[PDB]
RNA sequence: AGCACAGUCUUAACGAUGGAUGUCUUGGUUCCUACAGCGAUGAAGGCCGCAGCAAAAUGCGAUACGCAAUGAAAAUUGCAGUGACUGAAUCAUCAGAAUGCUGAAUGUAAACUACACCAAUUCCCUGGGAAUAGUGGUACUCCUACAGAAA
RNA sequence: UUACCGAUACCAAGCCAUAAAAAGAAGAAAAAAUUUUUUUUUAGAAUCUUUUUAUGAGUAGAAAAUCGUGGGGUUUGUGUUGAAGCGAAAUACGUGAGUUUUCGUGGAACAUCUCCCUAGUGCAGAUCUUGGUGGAAGUAGCAACUAUUCAAAUGAGAACUUUGAAGACUGAAGUGGAGAAGGGUUUCUUGUCAACUGUGAUUGAACAAGAGUUAGCCGCUCCUAAGGGAUAGCU
RNA sequence: AUUUCACUCAUAUUAAAUAAAAUAACUCCAAGUGGGCCAUUUUUGGUAAGCAGAACUGGCGAUGAGGGAUGCUCCUAACGC
RNA sequence: ACGGACCAAGGAGUCUAGCAAAUGUGCAAGUGUAUAUGAUUCUUUAAACAUUUUACGCAUAAUUAAUGUAAUAUGUCUAUUGUAGAUUUGUGCCCCACUUUGCAUACAAUACCGGUAAGCAA
RNA sequence: GAUGUUAGGAGGGCAAAUCCGCCGAAUUUAAGCAUAUAAUUAAGCGGAAGAAAAGAAAAUAACUAUGAUUCCUUUAGUAACGGCGAGUGAACAAGGACCAGCUCAAACGGUUAAUCCUUCGUUUGGUGCAAACCUUUCGACGGAAUUGUCGUUGAAUUAUUCCAUGAAUGCCUUUAAUUUGAGCAAAGUGAGCAGGAAUGCUUCCCCAUAGAGGGUGAAAGGCCCAUAGUUCUUUUUAAUUUAUUCAUUGGAAUUUUUCAUGUCGAGUCGUGUUCUUUGAGAUUGGAGCACUAAUACGUGUGAUACAUUUCACAUAAAGCUAAAUAUAUGUAGGAGACCGAUAGCAAACAAGUACCGUGAGGGAAAGAUGAAAUAGUACUCAGGAAUGAGCAAUUAAAUAGUACCUGAAAUCGUUAAGAUGGAACGGAUUAAGAGAGAAAACAAGUAAAGAGGGGAAU
């Protein structure tokens, strides 16, 4: 608002969400945590990445959890193990859900993880 | 303002009598949709409006400064009169007085909430009710222009 | 043309499109200019960044009257002040070497002038704390507590701003001590009719000089 | 202000309000001021009579400032100073005011009107009207000549 | 199981053709602001190439849809394969490295991948082994110093 | 000599508008039931209200009052329980531009007449511009180069693909071989028919995937001509 | 000749008649127009012309309606539903 | 007599400069704050706000080619004179005739200012 | 002088919106047209910067005078120019923005070129990991230069303060500003309805120094990015830790006695003539040719040619200079009472692309399924195949099936109804049929039963 450096035209952020990079791609999956993952860490939201744990509450599979399985920048979606639906030709695949739609309920680590866990500490 | 050179940016060949065809200016050369086509022109497709927009139209006015301390005047004392106010278009039938004035503590505090709470004790609950709810996607073409919200004066 | 209008002569006929230009920018430059003065007098260190002008008249008869801020002072109304240009361009006095003292009054009118300003100097060292006593005319230097005193008050600005004159128009004077005789309109023709002659006097008389 | 012009209101005419054997052809009498002493010379007789030709001497470089030369009459001399001076010095026989209009922006003093009888005025002017000298000392006043 | 004459014209319902209307917009336009050159240290521009499957556009230059380094930080995926379980997958930054033939083009030419001359050159270990028809330089004008011949 | 017919003119009346005029800044009427209820109204907006009289063609032209459109402030609203738009319509309103509703379609926005501001604001034409579509019309026409026929194969399908037979032509200055400019893969093999091959087509110079051009002796490269560019100068 | 004082010439139908005579008078700004034609009467040139050129008035233009079968100009008559 | 086969969309008195008239608005012998300036104004803000006690534009005075000159005139804070004329005052709160005032304006009469003639002219 | 395949360097070309020179029209206006106007423009040639150019009076004024240039308001559509026709048209003063002024030419060092450059090695310390870069001066050599560089802007003579140092000692702290990159950043994914899917409607909570925007299966302050607000980091720039000494070495600047009144831009100014330019007019500037100066007591201006002569100002014919100023170019940001795919740039897209012309050049058309194709049509039947159909199939929807949002009109098909003797449509008036219609086009109230909704009464 106050920030003149900065637009707030309608046009222009459009494109940069359109066509951001997958590094800003990759901080726009960000997705709210659950109350106790709140008190936990001390912050609101995380991105997600793919082994992770996550339950919904928005859309036609607002109940359902389970862990991600797949993500992917381009399309702004993420995919969890059971959420698979039916193809024409009679094949499974997974349903995208937005992660703004998701709230996170686990979290795992690793080489990379355990640094990003002491960076967001 | 238009781009100074739109529609008028081809070659000026009207070769018209004896071929049949209107008199207006055709672009020259052929393997083109373009070729043949009307050039520029007020009623040519891509020929330009006939009178151009330009940046020098009259955009301000001049205001005589004693027009304009009059006019202030009289707003601030049509902002005195419940009717008037009342008529504008704000739901002031709760408050008491409305040459309404507030003691200088109202400067000190700086927290919103506190602010729209003494605003329902001063008694314009039902004032920010229409202000709150007043905001709506405007309609028409101005809505990708920047210009999305549409809000209800207070 | 037709009816009854002012006859048309509106310079208009070659192309001036081209030449036409709007001052969308007038209030942004404004504000630019003045964040630019701005930033200049905070980094310059509180020393003002105007710089004194003389007071002086108005050329011509239709601006006899007036007086303005004018280009620098003169040789000699500095050399009254006590300060060579050379030295003094150094405390922010304007100097130029064009304009020459015709009257006493105007070297009185701009000697006290730079006496008042000369009266405000506050020099600062430049040797880490080694204070001086100054060169050519300009005062003296101040120390630690006395520039650490000073530095914080409010600048002044008003002698550095054109001098404001007052001029008694409303004045009365006795009505027995009035020259009734007098017979002004008499006294004009008589002198454009003589000025002739006294030009010719003049003539001999500065030809009677060379001599 | 376009819905407001006259053309709006005869969208459908056709002739748009320029006649309908005459039209409106683009310059038909010539263009500014090409008929004047020819086709236009009535109207040039008629409105601007003393538009051709030329008179008087050629003043080469003006410099206006030379001959720069604002102007006052006499029955405004008591309207510069202000109500309470002026009745102040109206009842006092013994005191009379002194006006230097060349501060007001005045130089030279003519004689229109009529001065207030028996209230002398002292005025300072750059120049003065032989009537408006001669309105001045018969009432009692007195030209000053000042540069 | 049978019945309507046909054609032409009109009306209504449903369709065909067509792409108007309305609603959309990573586009344009105008104004404001700020910074401003590039090139023999080879520019702009033009060719020619470069991906596993690869035409164009975009990007890149024989290190060729990208190398190194820095920040973020694990995917590329159409299949293939590639990766950590962070200099590794991908973005962003981009200072190091590299930057084909040309082009002011500048050894001579040009609808030539032609022809010269001078150092034959370059790489390897820190005095011995190879590739080689294979690497650099050589325009015109001018400036400052140098040289050896002249009247 | 009578009667009759016969105007948007004339006469009487009603209504619309224009012009003018007369006047104007707050109290109960009736009906239906049976004292009591019910039914309607009970008014006061000055460019306004009531009433009265006269008048009413109209090109060029001029004015006023209205009706719409994109956008902007103010106000206050409609939208997934379907907005805009669109087709048909309405015991609908106006005098009329138009307005408002119904049904269907539509699937995401729309209006503001409270008042005002703003303009790229209203189409039947301009041999208007762009795009789309007609009657003409299954019509003109598919006409140079003498000429084809039988049988078979392939194929879903054969007058115009292939094979064999026949009859013929180019015919010594050839639809024959090599030719250069120009073209640039049209060349070859295999496969294939959405479009093209103005008829058909399984063919093809079309489409698709691969492949194909080998020089000390053939040419360029070398020389010089008509000539071109450049150097020295000189303008 | 001017001015001032007297008197007074219908002014209660109006210094003759009649008059939807103030729908007047004046000023400003401005559009269109500035090719005309026809009819009666008068008339010039011409053999004459639905010819050329003029005067008065009225029409057509700019205007329909009833009639003259028909007709831009003739007769009646001009126009809200 | 010319254009028009049909339909959809687009399609033409506008913008700026300068002048006048008309009307509205504000102030008024003044009026306009020009460029600029300051301000804890500074998404909105490129607009609003303000101008430490003679800038200029137009008007307030005209006339003459021009040196230049420049509007009753000091008898008096009654401010030129007529004929019509709006309004006001009474006498015979509303009809009438007489005086009382005399807006605007029209038609004139006068003076006075600039210029030109004519007379005089130190 | 020539020459270098000598050593070290530069110029060329691209790009132009603003800028600096040259060259240079015509269309047009004058209602014709020739001077004039267009226009000192368009086209052409050449040359730079982030700005350029102009710039320090051979100025203006005539006044109580001003004091480089540039730009803004005004002078002013004025003075003036002009078949004095059409038209053209400054300057001074004034109010402001900005404001910095300077050095070459002669004097003198001749008891010392006191100057300048090249090359080759050493060191004085430093920020960078590094690469490099800022500073460092002992020199030596080779030259250039007296056919003139530097010192000096007078010199010597008295009276005051500065400017550097080498070395050692102690010292790189702390506030504001400005600025880049980074992080942190409140409140609901609560019922319920209708939904394919809320961000919708009711209803219950809040946060706001965040109710700017964008995204998310429909309209979200509380789902996400973020936006308010803050915390570090980065460049410098105002204030701010620390001076102490030893030392002679030099220089400078301010003020008293004398000289000497010096120098001061030559084929230049100026004049004549011709052309051009200008408002400049018995010539405003420039240019060509001819003639060709004076020396500050001069000559140059003072807007009418000339002679004689006063006054005022300035001191040409050499040069540098930041600011305020302009930017239809490029790049990067931010906005709008702008256009919404025949509009807006020619180009929302694979656009200066496809394509056309030998060439210079000319130059388009073309956006939209769906929320999700990580739902793009599976299976069966008939067909050679295209395709069509389904009792089958994704989706909320396939008459959203890739010529895919909506889907007008022109034009055409089907079905139904009606009319039909060389036009068809139409105006006015009904009549007959076929559609749709109850909001005035009858029935308020009354008593009962059945479902509800409210208001008052505790």
């Amino acid at each position: 608002k106050f920030n003149k450096q900065k637009s707030s035209s309608r046009r222009k952020m459009r494109k940069a969400h359109f066509t951001a990079p997958a590094g800003l791609r990759r901080k726009i999956m960000s997705s709210k945590l659950s109350k106790e993952l709140r008190l936990k860490y001390k912050t609101r939201s995380l991105p997600v990445r793919k082994d992770d744990e996550v339950l919904i509450c928005r859309g036609h599979n607002h109940g359902r959890e389970g862990k991600v399985v797949k993500i992917n920048r381009k399309r702004y979606k993420i995919y969890v193990e059971r959420v698979t639906r039916e193809k024409v030709n009679g094949e499974s695949t997974f349903i995208g859900i937005h992660p703004s739609n998701v709230v996170l309920t686990k979290l795992k680590v690793d080489k990379n993880r355990k640094k990003i866990l002491d960076r967001k500490a | 303002a238009v781009k100074l050179g739109a529609g008028y940016e081809t070659s000026a060949e009207s070769w018209g009598t004896g071929r049949a065809v209107a008199r207006i200016p055709r672009v020259p050369g052929g393997g083109t949709h373009r070729a043949g086509q009307g050039a520029f022109g007020n009623m040519c497709r891509g020929g330009g409006m006939f009178n151009p927009t330009k940046i020098w139209r009259r955009w301000g006015r001049k205001v005589n400064l004693k027009e304009k301390r009059y006019a202030v005047c009289s707003s601030i004392a049509a902002s005195g009169v419940t009717s008037l106010v009342l008529a504008r278009g704000h739901r002031i039938s709760h408050l008491k007085e409305v040459p309404l004035v507030v003691s200088n503590d109202i400067e000190s505090l700086s927290k919103t909430k506190e602010a729209v709470n003494f605003l329902v004790s001063l008694g314009l609950k039902d004032e920010v009710n229409r202000l709150v709810k007043s905001k709506k996607i405007r309609a028409g073409k101005g809505k990708m222009r920047n210009r999305k919200y549409k809000i209800r004066n207070g | 043309v037709a009816h009854n209008n002012v006859l048309p002569n509106v310079h208009l006929h070659k192309w001036w499109q081209r030449h036409v230009r709007v001052n969308f920018s007038k209030n942004i430059k404004k504000k630019k200019r003045r964040l630019l003065r701005e930033k200049r007098r905070k980094a310059n260190g509180g020393t003002p960044i105007e710089k004194l002008h003389p007071i002086v008249h108005c050329p011509t008869q239709r601006y006899n009257f007036r007086t303005r801020l004018g280009k620098g002072f003169t040789f000699e109304e500095l050399k009254g002040a006590g300060l060579t240009p050379r030295a003094a361009q150094t405390i922010g006095i304007c100097y130029d070497k064009r304009r020459k003292n015709r009257s006493e009054e105007s070297l009185t009118k701009n000697v006290e002038r730079l006496l008042k300003y000369k009266n405000s100097l506050v020099m600062i060292p430049l040797k880490k704390n080694k204070a001086k006593k100054g060169i050519g005319g300009i005062p003296a230097d101040a120390d630690k507590n006395t520039i650490k005193e000073f530095r914080n008050k409010k600048p002044l600005l008003s002698i550095f701003k054109k001098e404001k004159n007052t001029k008694p128009f409303y004045e009365t004077i006795e009505v027995s001590k009035i020259d009734k005789e007098f017979l002004a309109y008499k006294t004009l023709r008589r002198a454009k009719l003589a000025e002739r002659r006294k030009n010719r006097r003049q003539q001999k008389k500065d030809i009677k000089f060379k001599s | 202000a376009t819905r407001f012009k006259k053309n709006r209101k005869k969208r459908g005419h056709v002739s748009a309000g320029h006649g309908r054997v005459g039209k409106h052809r683009k310059h038909p009498g010539g263009r500014g001021k090409a008929g004047g002493l020819h086709h236009m010379r009535i109207n040039f007789d008629k409105y601007h009579p003393g538009y051709f030709g030329k008179v008087g001497m050629r003043h080469l470089n003006l410099l206006k400032n030379r001959t720069y030369c604002p102007t006052i009459n006499v029955d405004k001399l008591w309207g510069l100073l202000p109500e309470e001076k002026k009745k102040e010095f109206s009842e006092n026989k013994d005191i009379a005011p002194v006006i230097d209009v060349t501060r007001k922006g005045y130089f030279k003093v003519l004689g229109n009107g009529k001065l207030k009888h028996n209230q002398p005025i002292v005025v300072k002017a750059r120049y003065f009207s032989s009537v408006a000298e001669k309105k001045i000392k018969a009432v009692g006043g007195q030209c000053i000549l000042v540069a």
